């Protein structure tokens, strides 16, 4: 890294700033007046204090770019948003008005529980025993639960099976499903805690 | 002549009646498919070998009796697709009669070149040119690496000095080609002292050269009996009958535990040999079998009787594993 160890990551919060001295505690007053002795890196291109700015999708816009390629990453996020909001609101006029109080429309909230119940609670590692080998079901940390979820979505879209339809399209299907718990993601999930409960008695390993 | 060997065992054995359709992966001569057919003249009788001399003798003998005996050729993985032509994919065959080796005739013509006491060319196929780009022992010696060729001698020869008559063989082909039975036996003679040439004895103490382990050797992976082996039992249960009889007869170590492992469910890739105390060793390790699909009809191996195995010395190791299927 070109940042010498002294370099602490940036914080990026107006509210943490405006926050009054009055309701620090100790600890928290010693920190504030120990960064400004502090040597602070320059704050990435990625994130910023904008309203607007979600560090789960800009994460899921990384793992779909390809080659360095973040406008057009960005393009398919913000087209997939726009795909789940259509489709919502489509399906908003066309129902009656007990169902339209069950219908989301918001495109940030269907992406995040789309996700969340994509997660995987526990996973399995390949373990050798004697030549021979057997997979071993472990709890699953937070990150890698989240990291599996948006990596079995965009697994699911660069699918060979969809033919000839465009990425837009493909993820915004597969988020409302997966957001009413139905889906070939979703099905990976329940797979995944199957066999994790087939391999119980493998957990001594 | 050649006795067909513990065919008094085998004929008890699948006990042949009528009524009962009777598969034989290995025809070869047909000494033990002419015993099956005497016994029970209503029999039905299904034939198969890889020597398309041994075929030839089925057609040939198959004048003897119309359609009691069915002639084919072909490998034991090629067996099922052959079969299968047939239409006969359940079987439901009673019997399936998988002798195994080198037939009498195969090693007594010295053209085949299975023998080393003989000259003829190093051959050493079971496949009498159905297939003539199949490689023959004389192609193996000559290709292969000591490395490589070393490891056809210890894991199919069973040979401790697999370096030593290796690199007497690398040598020898680069003065020369080696072509012939005798060419190969000296060679391998000539990785020893020349009084080595009859030290080792068989089982049956009586002195046998000294390359005895490599036309063993390369016989079985010229011809990949042992893999062939496996896919041969495995297509026999597919086509054999709920409370059909098996027999196979085992003549070396490497077939014999294949016949055990198969018809017992333990896996192949266990240790050999496995004593009592490594039995517990292996398993407190792990503290930290699946149902048989068999009911073997003589618990313990068979083997010949003693007076017999001196009437048909060649013999003397075949070990007989019956097995009805589950
Ligand atoms: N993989 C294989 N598939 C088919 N036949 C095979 C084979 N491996 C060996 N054989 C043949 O099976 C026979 C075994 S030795 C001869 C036994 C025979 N019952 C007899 O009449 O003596 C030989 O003819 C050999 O060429």
């Amino acid at each position: 890294s070109r940042y010498s160890p002294e370099f602490k990551d940036p914080l990026i919060d107006k509210e943490y700033y405006r926050k009054p001295v009055e309701e620090l505690t100790e600890e928290e007053k010693y920190v504030r007046e120990l960064k400004k002795t502090q040597l602070i890196k320059a704050a990435p291109a990625g994130k910023t204090s904008s309203v607007f700015e979600d560090p789960v999708i800009s994460k899921f816009t990384n793992m779909m770019m390809i080659g360095g390629n973040k406008v057009l990453a960005r393009s398919l996020m913000i087209q997939t948003l726009e795909a789940v909001k259509r489709k919502q609101f489509e399906k908003y006029h066309a129902a009656s008005a007990e169902e339209q109080a069950t219908i989301e429309r918001n495109p940030y909230t269907i992406f995040h529980q789309a996700l969340k119940n994509c997660e995987p609670m526990i996973g399995l590692v390949p373990i050798l025993k004697g030549g021979r080998f057997y997979q071993v079901p472990v709890p699953l940390p937070d990150r890698r639960r989240r990291f599996l979820a948006m990596k079995w979505m965009i697994t699911e879209c660069r699918d060979k099976k969809h033919q000839r339809t465009l990425m837009p399209e493909k993820l915004s299907h597969k988020l409302l499903e997966a957001f009413h718990n139905q889906g070939p993601v979703i099905k990976r999930k329940h797979d995944l805690h199957k066999m994790a409960e087939a391999n119980r008695a493998l957990a001594h390993y | 002549l050649h006795i067909p060997v513990m065919v008094d065992e085998v004929v008890h054995c699948l006990s042949p009646q009528k009524g009962q359709i009777f598969l034989d992966m290995t025809f070869g001569s047909g000494g033990h498919t002419k015993a099956i057919l005497q016994k029970e003249s209503d029999i039905v009788l299904y034939a198969l070998d890889r020597d398309p001399t041994a075929y030839a003798l089925a057609e040939h003998l198959s004048e003897l009796y119309p359609k009691q005996i069915r002639a084919m050729l072909g490998q034991f993985s090629q067996a099922e697709a052959l079969l299968m032509k047939a239409g006969v994919q359940p079987g439901t065959f009673d019997g399936v009669l998988m002798d195994l080796g080198c037939s009498s005739m195969q090693l007594d013509t010295p053209e085949r070149g299975f023998s080393l006491r003989k000259d003829g060319p190093l051959d050493m196929r079971m496949d009498g040119g159905r297939y003539p780009d199949m490689p023959t022992a004389a192609d193996v010696v000559n290709a292969l690496d000591q490395q490589a060729l070393a490891s056809i001698l210890r894991t199919y020869g069973e040979e401790k000095h697999a370096k030593k008559i290796a690199s007497a063989i690398v040598q020898a082909r680069s003065i020369y080609p080696i072509t012939r039975t005798q060419q190969l036996a000296s060679i391998v003679a000539g990785a020893f002292p020349p009084s080595a040439i009859y030290t080792r004895k068989d089982l049956l103490q009586r002195s046998t050269h000294i390359a005895t382990k490599t036309f063993q050797a390369l016989r079985i992976f010229v011809n990949n009996e042992l893999n062939e082996l496996y896919t041969g039992l495995k297509t026999a249960q597919k086509f054999l009958r709920p409370g059909g009889r098996l027999v196979a007869l085992s003549f070396h170590s490497l077939e014999d535990r294949i016949v055990k492992r198969f018809l017992l469910g333990i896996s192949m890739t266990e240790r050999f040999n496995l004593s009592v105390r490594q039995q517990v060793m292996k398993t407190s390790q792990l503290g930290s079998r699946a149902p048989l699909m068999w009911e073997l009809i003589h618990k313990k191996v068979l083997s010949p009787q003693d007076q017999d195995v001196q009437d048909n010395p060649r013999g003397r190791s075949a070990k007989l594993r019956a097995a009805i299927k589950l």
